RNA sequence: CUAGACGGUGGGAGAGGGUGGUGGAAUUCCCGGAGUAGCGGUGAAAUGCGCAGAUACCGGGAGGAACGCCGAUGGCGAAGGCAGCCACCUGGUCCACCCGUGACGCUGAGGCGCGAAAGCGUGGGGAGCAAACCGGAUUAGAUACCCGGGUAGUCCACGCCCUAAACGAUGCGCGCUAGGUCUCUGGCGGCUCAACCGCUGGGGGCCGAAGCUAACGCGUUAAGCGCGCCGCCUGGGGAGU
């Protein structure tokens, strides 16, 4: 396992209740997932660009962790499969690049 | 049944021919007009004269339900929008934007036999 | 990480004098030893020609040190042959 | 010959990766969707090689469409 | 010289041409029972269909999937080919009351888990409501019956992609009938086929199956002046787009209207 | 003994490759919608679709295949060949800090690999277009060039040939001989100039004394000076018989 970086998005139409439940399912993946956890910040809410899902609006979040390579091909699918999550991007972070800084 | 007066028009353009669209503030069209209506397509159409007599027919079934203010945008590359220009304020209408764009596949498909290489 | 991390064990175990940085014990071994995760590039990536020939430069060394260990000191010869066999 | 306004990398509080406080991805970016070649890119090209995907994420991520609008093409 | 595995496709030997059969199997003793059953070939004071109809009947037995569940924990281990068609048929397990043949994705050695429970396991599973289709891989257990659920019994295809989610609630494609969005509200077992192509895989010659299960046919044109026109020339056929008793050899369409296929359009085949 | 070859650290570069979800301007169309008389396409026209609602216009939909902008003297790349997000795996490549093994190597009809588009087969597949075939139409004549359709095909797996204005038409490798014009790229950092600068290396278009051809011209990536070895040519045709 190594340092990563994932971002998940889904159905914001539901109130904060049924909109932040999947987070729970991620918590179980933070401690009960072989290693442990890392850091976490939240974009909060930044409008996309063009309309999708028949709506130019939405709600957002973001994360960053470390997890077992094996459970990866199921960790993100775990929620991406349903009509909820529809876009995910896991990225082994470690030493990217900076705009001269 | 609208009588909104302040409407738009999904103007367009193409090589062989050209067809202007006149819709409402959100999309639903109305009818259609052109210059190549009467005998003017084979070799005749080779000139903007088609785009010329395009408003001299639309006004018939358009400037009837109270419409003297239309949005204006350029779409597609036509054989001669030049004449179509005469259909400007010269027909008692109105203008809006100077926008002039036209879609094109960034190689998204297979055009004709030739379409690449430089020099 | 791919540098000499794995090679660390090949220092107090499969090597010559304290600090063997380039003996047979730590030479062609790394090649075959790499095969473990090398053939792993065969699940898919079977078209990754930009790496398949990257091994063509070891086709020789793999069986280059021959007329030097069998034709003299059998030690550096059958040093670990009975651990990889010959001609598959 | 001739160019436009002086564009490059004055400030530096930003970053060609951080999204929480995006800036240059908007300001110094083209007023169109066209991936900055080298001229109008402002910077140059090296900070654009990978930059392309750094911002392209926005596309698939809905954060950005395809391109913008202009005039006279 | 391609698929998995052993096809007796003898490239011209001795009265045994390019065959094509079986695979692996743990080989089971023999089936414990086979409820109801009965037979085959003919029926209703008459006969019907003069194509195929050998000796060996039955063996197939029912395969009621999941009518209940609520909590089971199974395991899976053995397996056994059996129904009329070469298609294997799984072997299930549990320990509660009945067995019910169950389906079979791809083959397994000695392990698995199984749960058959709404939200259970990524791997092999069974019973669960229907909206559960993020990707929708190999099925091999589709079915149309509310309380019940079974359908297919063949090692051919068994893999359908699930559509979106709009009005009239319609989704899922089907084996070979292009574009026919079906209404849906049931289940299956979601799993592969095991030896896909293996379902119509060629045989050597003739005389060791067509009698031995089915029957000898490759005919046409009775040449029977009475109700069979085809037959009465120097050796040609001339005109007559007739099949038999003027049944229209060509398409001529057929069933339509119907319950369903009243909102299940697009069924055309190439 | 280390100049060569070889592996270590620390970083970086891209259209290198196999697999999996797909991002959207796409364009043929299925359907409803507004709902008129032509659309289309040539330098002049037409098979077609027209009075069944064609042309076009809003949406819901089926899909297959392609990947504009960046793109330019560009990069990857033995080479063929390759310019969408991310990931499992992986090839070749870069300097400084030398860590050491210590001649451990460059080539080589024969083979193994690659195997430009297309072409073979089994199953799949089908929007766009396309060999055969087929229309209006050139003209005397027109199985050309225009337009209009469409089958294998352009498409995934796997097994074939081994080919082309495949070209730096110049086989790999080493050392060497004025430089400059400019470009993608790594590194050490000069009164720490806060928009800089030198020095050093890999790839890449151009100019010239000189050497070289019979030239054009090669021109720092050498055809200038040699070498470690395989290749071919030896008057043309007929001849890849």
């Amino acid at each position: 396992m190594r340092r990563y970086e994932v971002n998940i998005v889904l159905n914001p139409n539901l109130d904060q209740s049924q909109l932040a439940l999947e987070k729970e399912i991620i918590q179980r993946a933070l401690e009960n997932y072989g290693a442990r956890v890392e850091k976490v910040e939240e974009l909060g809410l930044r409008r996309l660009a063009y309309p999708i899902a028949k709506d130019p609006q939405g709600y957002f979040l973001w994360y960053q962790v470390e997890m077992p390579e094996d459970r990866v091909n199921d960790l993100a699918r775990e929620l991406r499969i349903r009509d909820n999550v529809r876009r995910v991007m896991v990225v082994k972070s470690q030493e990217p690049f900076l705009a001269n800084a | 049944k609208r009588q909104v007066a302040s409407g738009r028009a999904y103007i367009h353009a193409s090589y062989n021919n050209t067809i202007v669209t006149i819709t409402d503030p959100d999309g639903n069209p109305i009818t259609w007009s052109s210059g190549g209506v009467i005998g003017y397509k084979g070799s005749r159409k080779g000139t903007p004269y088609a785009a010329q007599l395009a408003a001299l027919d639309a006004a018939k079934k358009a400037m009837a339900y109270g419409m003297q203010s239309v949005d204006v945008i350029v779409r597609g590359t036509g054989a001669g929008r030049e004449q179509a220009i005469r259909a400007l304020q010269a027909s008692g209408l109105q203008v809006k934007s100077i926008v002039d764009d036209t879609p094109v596949p960034h190689n998204g498909c297979r055009p004709k036999k030739k379409f690449r290489k430089a020099s | 990480p791919i540098t000499k991390e794995e090679k660390q064990k090949v220092i107090q175990e499969f090597a010559r004098f304290p600090g063997d940085t380039g003996s047979t014990e730590v030479q062609v071994a790394l090649l075959t030893l790499r095969i473990n995760r090398l053939s792993e590039h065969l699940k898919v990536h079977k078209k990754d020609h930009h790496s398949h020939r990257g091994l063509l430069m070891m086709v020789g060394q793999r069986r280059r040190l021959l007329r030097y260990l069998q034709r003299e000191d059998p030690e550096r010869y059958r040093a670990l042959i009975e651990k990889l066999g010959i001609r598959g | 010959p001739s160019r436009k306004a002086k564009v490059k990398a004055t400030l530096g509080e930003f970053d060609l990766r951080d999204y929480r406080n995006v800036e240059v991805l908007k300001r110094f970016l083209s007023e169109t969707g066209k991936i900055l070649p080298r001229r109008r890119t402002g910077l140059s090209g090296k900070e654009q090689r990978i930059l392309a995907k750094t911002i392209k994420r926005a596309r698939i991520l809905g954060l950005l469409p395809f391109t913008e609008k202009l005039v006279r093409k | 010289k391609k698929y998995r595995p052993y096809t007796p496709s003898r490239r011209q030997m001795t009265t045994a041409d390019f065959s094509g059969l079986t695979k692996k199997r743990p080989e089971k003793a023999l089936t414990e029972a086979l409820p109801k059953t009965g037979g085959r070939n003919n029926r209703g004071r008459i006969t019907s269909r003069f194509i195929g109809g050998g000796h060996k009947r039955l063996y197939r037995i029912i395969d009621f999937k999941r009518r209940d569940k609520s909590g089971v924990n199974a395991k899976v281990a053995a397996i056994e080919y059996d129904p009329n068609r070469s298609a294997r048929i799984a072997l299930l397990h549990y320990a509660d009351g009945e067995k019910r043949y169950i389906l079979a994705p791809e083959g397994l050695t000695v392990g698995a888990t199984v749960n058959a429970g709404p939200e259970a396991e990524p791997k092999l599973g069974n019973a669960l409501p229907l909206r559960f289709v993020p990707v929708g891989a190999v099925v091999h257990a589709l079915e149309l019956v509310p309380g019940k659920g079974a359908q297919l019994a063949r090692s051919a295809g068994t893999s359908v992609q699930v559509q979106g989610k709009e009005s009239d609630y319609v989704i899922v494609r089907l084996p070979s009938g292009e574009l026919r969005r079906v209404h849906s509200e049931c289940y299956a077992t979601i799993g592969a086929v095991g030896n896909a192509e293996h379902k119509n895989i060629v045989l050597g010659k003739a005389g060791r199956s067509r009698w031995l299960g089915r029957k000898p046919h490759q005919r046409g044109s009775a040449m029977n002046p009475v109700d069979h026109p085809h037959g009465g020339g120097e050796g040609r056929t001339g005109a007559g787009r007739v099949p038999v008793t003027p049944w229209g050899k060509p398409t001529k369409g057929l069933k339509t209207r119907r319950k369903r296929k009243t909102s299940d359009r697009f069924i055309v085949t190439r």
